[PDB]
């Protein structure tokens, strides 16, 4: 009822939350070690290459490799730098980019060694919100490791950070508020069993969209990979950082990436419930077999990550921001009075004045965005005047 | 009244933080080092709002004010400066010493004024929190508190009308366009079309190295006009 | 660990804002500092509200947030009209009024 | 209680990324040399030690008007959390009360646009 | 469900909807359109709110008053009074402020006879600032700014816990603070004057939610009612109730100005647009008081014995740096902030009363030391230096009487009253005031305040002097009078300073009926 649930959680042994959040560790760790050379790979195959496909056999090792070759490298101080910020940044972003994923649920309550207990590492009454904190608190990594590092480049790749954060953390918080709305609770264990008759995906469209575009700018990935954008800042915030301190800061993106993803899972798609062909299949939801889903849900917004990255662009960050603000924030926040008012009616029995609203509500939006898109904004055209300098005759 | 040891390590780490935190923002003669004291401070605030039984209000604090300390920061590079190590030397006469001793006075009076009060009967938050901490905070916000509700609304528009008022700039002071510019006598290009590079030498090629015009003179268009020569 | 110790430490809090106050010239350090007030009032009112055993506190928290956003951006607002004017932040910099 | 998980999880982590610095500093090469301390200008000399007169002392940022927009807009947003979580508690009045109260942002937020404050970036 | 009384929330629903409806003006209404409709939408309001206003009045002629919100609001006849005088001097302001440039040869006419440079942002004396003003334009948003600062004035007096306080006094802070520097002239003046009375408000702030938090740790409640029960009950902590008064009270002497918190005033006042100098003065002063008589006569009266004594000291301060400091001042407006200075401790002397007396004699000394001062930084705006700037400097002001009989008679009219001489509200204001502390035991403060208004009345007759008794210098300020609005106010203002002098019992039956709260 109250979610967390009392009777499942808050009472692990010191050893078995211990375990738990050692599991953890150890899964997002070799979840990021995955995603390099997965992501790596399906960009070849995106782009019609192999991929690394040498180091250890079918290339397993290659994110390895790299992990330890950076690990191996000069640890490089530049003069002119905060040293003790320049030295913080990477801990900074990784501390934070763990604990998010705490309040994850990877699973149901399973019976280890006896004991009745989540397969999650806890929950909070608060923990979407936390997530939220935890990752919000990461930015500063990037920020102060652009302001620190004392030089043209980093300075300008984390001012892109700050430019990041302003455009997409007010998109996130209202996109979570649907999800809220629907669920009557914060906690991720309550937001999950909220989605037992349905996922929340179908019913919160507008506010997935939201979260999810939000979310591939809070990670600084393509089309918003805005503080790296390597093309223009050379390296953005982590030029120069070498070695385990980049690692660390590439590590933070990758497990951001992760924690964000499972979130999205988590308040959108049912959380660790098996997908349709299997929702009919006995036990689907019982035993570790939520893991496999909850991963197999997680890794399909990775693959979504990786398309992005395949296939589009970056934008600018100011064009971005934009976008957050005139389309993101709208959007997200009249999608929210709509729902609370589609709630209200449909408790207050009104049903059809509630469809006839929702479906006009949308259709609206869809034409006015599109104003703001090419029938009233962003498609015009115009001329121009010559100089003195005895310009030729335009045909 | 005593708290569990747990709360009470909690505490000392935290607000050893906040308070570290805050000296940190009063004392740092660095703007960046005082906003990142700030946001220590407020993440220890934080901290110690969930551990007196607050999740929603810490976590809320961690958010907003990571967010309100980013721009603080934005502000301190725009109109402080990067790295400006500010002298923080008295320039009131003897200033110094009474705002040190106004300051110190008022928190000793204060910490005299709340004395010890816990013993006076501490109840506990749980019969409040029971039922959801934050559902607790809505039944109040919208049902006794509703006015102050709507009233930070007002605060709202108030901030905005006086940042679109004070801040944003009208058409007049508009920067030109990219497009603009390369107009009217076609700008920027007829004129030394692409102005001339500073100048490379052995052992100098900053940007701030100017160029040798053919009687070995410097040119001073190559170098540009914010750079303090060489 | 008696929890009027919460009570202390938020007074502490507002004495170092209040010093900073009157300590730091720059104006947004100042801001800093009267947010550091606003966060301490904050403190004492979680504290107080736990010992009173409602939310009432908790609720003030939020609102006190509310105004600290709204003076810091009004405070921004000021400063960036003087700062195009003058190209400083430093308070002490506006003393025409005297006397 | 309930957080202690959560605090394992960062110390874990804290641990992790301390000794992984630590690591940075530690293994692999390590040779003094001016040119590999000096600041990446692609390749070029940067700038004598006193940058220059003034110099890159101050960032302008073209979206200081919506970065202050935005401190009040987000902190504005958060008393939505516990009204869509007490929603269905609460009833039609808090369904009315926070329609007002976002028509009023609505009003603050279209001002700020269709006056130009969300364009300078 | 809750309950919503909104009949007796009217007043404040009505304004705050009209601020609302003016951002929306100022939001999708085109310029050439802003103006005529801002003015139209923000005067009538206030009319309008003035009316709700009286038929409240009405509504609580049985009961005593009523709470509105479950607490947090209650109007009764100290606050229905209060937002009344708030919403006249609002009203009178808002002429004030709308009053636009005298048209010369060109119809860049843009609101700037009341004092707003034509955009804030742009630096003083820049070439955009100077275009804006050949082309006539205005920050039409002022009227929505200072509506919300009437709001919040109106909701402070009323607020009946500590939130709805801090709340209320933010939202009428941020307006005024922003107000401060949109000056047309002076504009370095101005600026300066935003940035000192956003930083001293900001700290004043501070102290008072960090009472309200105190005051709330001892009661353990925020409502007014509730703190006085537990304070009277002495089930709270008797120390941390002290605590909080005072920082609480901190706060709200800063917001009326007294000596320890004054400091602000007198650049405040002389940097701040004339217009919004003339508002704030007296709708900022009614605010405060109001809300200072609801703690001292609802929350805490049990503890008289414990804050009389300082506020006894504060008042003696008030009353004596504020009129000394005034008596060498050689600039009318900063004069007249510092007799604003003075005339706070004298209202703090009737509140310090804690008797019904008390009440009544502070509403009536508000109601009439408002309008006064409203009406004097209203002449003070109309003289102008031959550059146009607002001439303030006491020399220039020399046999300006002579050259303008009439505004010469009508500011020397406001001057009796705040030094309070006979036949003019001024007397019968301070004559009340005085009267409650004394029959309250504070005597030596009506000692006291005699000696300080002895002291004042130089400082306040030095100006007739130059007006009448001197011949004009050659190069004498020009009487301005840029619109029929800022002479209606000034018209109204000189009038009811003296009406409300020679037969004060209208409003004093008001004041009398209004001496006791929820």
């Amino acid at each position: 009822m109250t979610h967390p649930d009392p009777t499942l959680f808050g009472h692990d042994p010191w050893w078995l939350m211990l375990a738990k959040a050692v599991a953890i560790f150890v899964f997002l760790l070799l979840t990021v070690l995955s995603a390099i050379l997965i992501e790596r790979k399906l960009l070849g195959r995106m782009q019609m290459r192999f991929g690394p496909n040498r180091v250890g056999p079918a290339g397993l090792l290659q994110s390895l490799a790299d992990g330890i070759k950076l690990a191996l490298k000069e640890g490089l101080v530049p003069a002119g730098v905060d040293k003790p910020i320049y030295l913080l940044a990477p801990v900074i972003s990784v501390i934070p980019a763990f604990v998010a994923f705490s309040v994850i649920p990877l699973g149901g309550a399973v019976s280890v060694f006896g004991h009745r207990t989540p397969l999650q590492l806890t929950d909070l009454p608060v923990a979407v919100l936390f997530i939220l904190a935890a990752t919000s608190i990461g930015v500063y990594g990037i920020v102060l490791a652009g302001w620190a590092s004392g030089s043209t480049y980093p300075l300008l790749g984390g001012l892109r950070s700050s430019a990041q954060v302003v455009s997409y953390e007010i998109a996130m918080g209202l996109s979570f508020v649907a999800v809220f709305l629907y669920a009557g609770t914060m906690s991720t264990s309550g937001i999950v069993a909220a989605q037992d008759r349905t996922w929340f995906v179908f019913l919160l469209l507008p506010s997935f969209l939201v979260y999810v575009v939000s979310m591939v700018g809070e990670t600084n990935r393509a089309p918003f990979d805005l503080p790296e954008a390597e093309g223009e800042l050379v390296g953005g915030f982590h030029t120069e950082y070498s070695s385990l301190k980049f690692a660390m800061f590439m590590l933070a993106e990758y497990v951001n990436m992760t924690t964000v993803s499972a979130l999205a899972t988590t308040m959108f798609l049912g959380g660790w419930h098996a997908p349709f062909p299997f929702n009919l299949i006995d036990g689907a939801n019982s035993g570790w077999w939520p893991l496999l889903w909850f991963t197999a849900k997680v890794w399909t917004f990775m693959f979504l990550y990786f398309w992005l990255r395949a296939t589009l662009p970056r934008l600018r960050y100011d064009q971005f921001m934009a976008l957050g603000w005139k389309v993101l924030i709208p959007v997200s926040l009249l999608w929210i009075m709509v729902v609370a008012i589609t709630r209200s009616l449909r408790q207050h029995g009104e049903g059809t004045w509630a469809a006839w609203l929702l479906t006009a509500a949308v259709v609206v939006v869809v034409a006015l965005i599109w104003g703001l898109a090419t029938s009233l904004r962003r498609r015009t055209v115009q001329p121009p005047p010559p100089q003195s300098t005895g310009a030729y005759p335009v045909p | 009244a005593r708290t569990s040891t747990s709360e009470a390590v909690v505490f000392w780490v935290v607000g050893t933080v906040a308070l570290v935190g805050a000296i940190g923002v009063v004392a740092a003669r660095k703007a960046v080092y005082s906003a990142v004291f700030l946001a220590c401070t407020m993440i220890s605030l934080a901290v110690l709002y969930i551990a007196q039984d607050a999740p929603f209000l810490g976590v809320v604090q961690i958010v907003v004010y990571t967010g309100a300390v980013m721009m603080l920061f934005l502000f301190v590079l725009m109109l402080i400066g990067v790295d400006l190590t500010e002298s923080l030397v008295e320039t009131i006469k003897g200033h110094r010493i009474a705002a040190l001793i106004a300051g110190a006075g008022f928190g000793i009076l204060v910490i005299a004024g709340i004395g010890n009060v816990s013993v006076a009967g501490f109840s506990g938050l749980a019969a409040a929190n029971s039922g959801g901490n934050v559902e607790g905070l809505a039944a109040l916000i919208f049902t006794r508190y509703l006015w102050a509700f709507e009233l930070t609304s007002a605060l709202l528009i108030t901030a905005a009308l006086g940042a679109m008022v004070l801040a944003h700039r009208e058409r007049f002071e508009r920067r030109k366009t990219q497009r603009e510019l390369a107009i009217e006598r076609f700008q920027t290009g007829g004129h030394p079309t692409p102005l001339p590079n500073p100048g490379v030498y052995a052992r100098h090629n900053s940007v701030d190295v100017p160029a040798r015009l053919p009687d070995g003179s410097e040119s001073p268009l190559s170098v540009s006009t914010i750079l303090p020569h060489r | 660990m008696n929890p009027d110790n919460y009570l202390y430490l938020s007074a502490l809090l507002f004495t170092i804002g209040a010093a900073g106050v009157l300590l730091r010239r720059n104006a947004i350090v100042m801001f800093m500092c009267v947010e550091l007030m606003l966060n301490a009032a904050n403190l004492a009112f979680v504290n107080f509200s736990r010992m009173h055993g409602q939310l009432d506190g908790q609720v003030v928290a939020f609102f006190t947030m509310v105004v600290a956003a709204c003076e810091v951006v009004v405070g921004l607002a000021i400063i960036m009209a003087i700062f195009r004017t003058r190209r400083s932040a430093s308070v002490d910099d506006a003393n025409l009024l005297k006397h | 209680a309930l957080y202690t998980p959560i605090l394992i999880l960062g110390a874990i982590a804290a641990v992790f990324a301390v000794v992984s610095v630590g690591i940075a500093l530690v293994i692999g090469p390590r040779r003094f040399n001016r040119s590999k301390l000096e600041a990446y200008e692609c390749g070029i000399d940067p700038l004598p030690p006193v940058a220059a007169g003034l110099t890159g002392q101050r960032i302008p940022i073209r979206y200081y008007l919506i970065a202050m927009l935005f401190i009040v807009f987000d902190i504005e947003i958060v008393f939505l959390y516990p009204w869509a979580v007490a929603f269905d508690s609460l009833g039609l009045f808090a369904v009315i009360e926070m329609l007002l109260f976002m028509l009023t942002v609505f009003v603050a937020y279209a001002y700020v646009w269709r006056r130009g404050g969300l364009n300078w970036d | 469900t809750p309950s919503i009384e909104y009949g007796l929330l009217s007043p404040m629903l009505i304004v705050f909807g009209v601020a609302i409806a003016g951002v929306l003006i100022e939001a999708l209404a085109p310029r050439q359109s802003r103006y005529p409709l801002q003015v139209t939408l923000a005067l009538g309001g206030l009319i309008a709110t003035v009316v709700a206003v009286v038929f409240v009045a009405r509504g609580l002629s049985g009961t005593p008053g009523r709470p509105a919100v479950l607490g947090a609001v209650v109007l009764d006849a100290p606050a229905v009074f209060l937002q009344g005088t708030i919403a006249l001097v609002g009203i009178l302001g808002i002429m004030l402020i709308a009053e636009r440039q005298k048209a010369t040869v060109s119809a860049g006419e843009a609101r700037g006879l009341e004092d707003f440079t034509p955009q804030a942002s742009a630096v003083a004396g820049s070439v955009a600032e100077q275009l804006a003003t050949k082309t006539g334009v205005m920050q039409t948003e002022v009227f929505p700014l200072t509506m919300f600062a009437i709001g919040g004035m109106l909701l402070f007096p009323a607020a009946d816990d500590l939130l709805t306080m801090f709340v209320a006094l933010e939202v009428l802070s941020l307006p005024l603070y922003l107000l401060c520097g949109l000056a047309r002239r002076r504009r370095l003046l101005s600026q300066e004057a935003a940035l000192k009375y956003f930083l001293l408000g900001a700290f004043s702030s501070a102290f008072f939610i960090y009472g309200a938090a105190m005051l709330y740790g001892s009661a353990g409640t925020l409502d007014l009612s509730g703190i006085a029960e537990s304070v009277a009950a002495g089930s709270g902590n008797t120390s941390l109730a002290l605590l909080g008064v005072a920082l609480l009270l901190v706060g709200v002497l800063f917001k009326v100005g007294a000596v320890p918190f004054h400091s602000w005033i007198p650049d405040v006042y002389q940097g701040a647009p004339t217009s919004i100098t003339a508002f704030m003065a007296a709708a900022t002063k009614i605010a405060a008081f109001g809300a200072m008589l609801r703690i001292f006569y609802v929350a805490v009266p049990a503890l008289r014995d414990d804050w009389r004594p300082v506020l006894w000291a504060i008042a003696i301060l008030t009353m004596v740096v504020g009129t000394v400091t005034a008596v060498t001042q050689t600039d009318v407006k900063r004069m007249l902030a510092y007799s604003a200075v003075a005339h706070s401790g004298f209202i703090l002397t009737g509140v310090i009363a804690a008797n019904p007396a008390g009440v009544s004699s502070t509403l009536f000394y508000l109601f009439a030391y408002g309008f006064s001062t409203l009406g004097a930084f209203a002449v003070v705006g109309l003289i102008r230096n031959a550059a146009g700037d607002e001439e303030t400097s006491m020399a220039q002001w020399a046999g300006l009487g002579r050259r303008y009989p009439i505004v010469g008679v009508v500011f020397s009219l406001f001057l009796l009253a705040f030094a309070g001489i006979p036949l003019t509200s001024g007397f019968v204001s301070k004559f009340a005031v005085f009267k409650a502390a004394g029959e309250g035991g504070a005597i030596p403060l009506v000692i006291i305040g005699v000696i300080a208004s002895a002291v004042a009345a130089y400082f306040y007759v030095r100006v007739i002097v130059l007006m009448f008794f001197t011949e004009p210098p050659d190069d004498a300020p020009e009487l301005v009078v840029p619109s029929g609005l800022s002479t209606a106010v000034v018209t109204v203002t000189a009038a009811v300073t003296f009406a409300l002098g020679a037969l004060p019992q209208p409003l004093l039956d008001l004041a009398n009926s209004a001496e006791t709260f929820l």
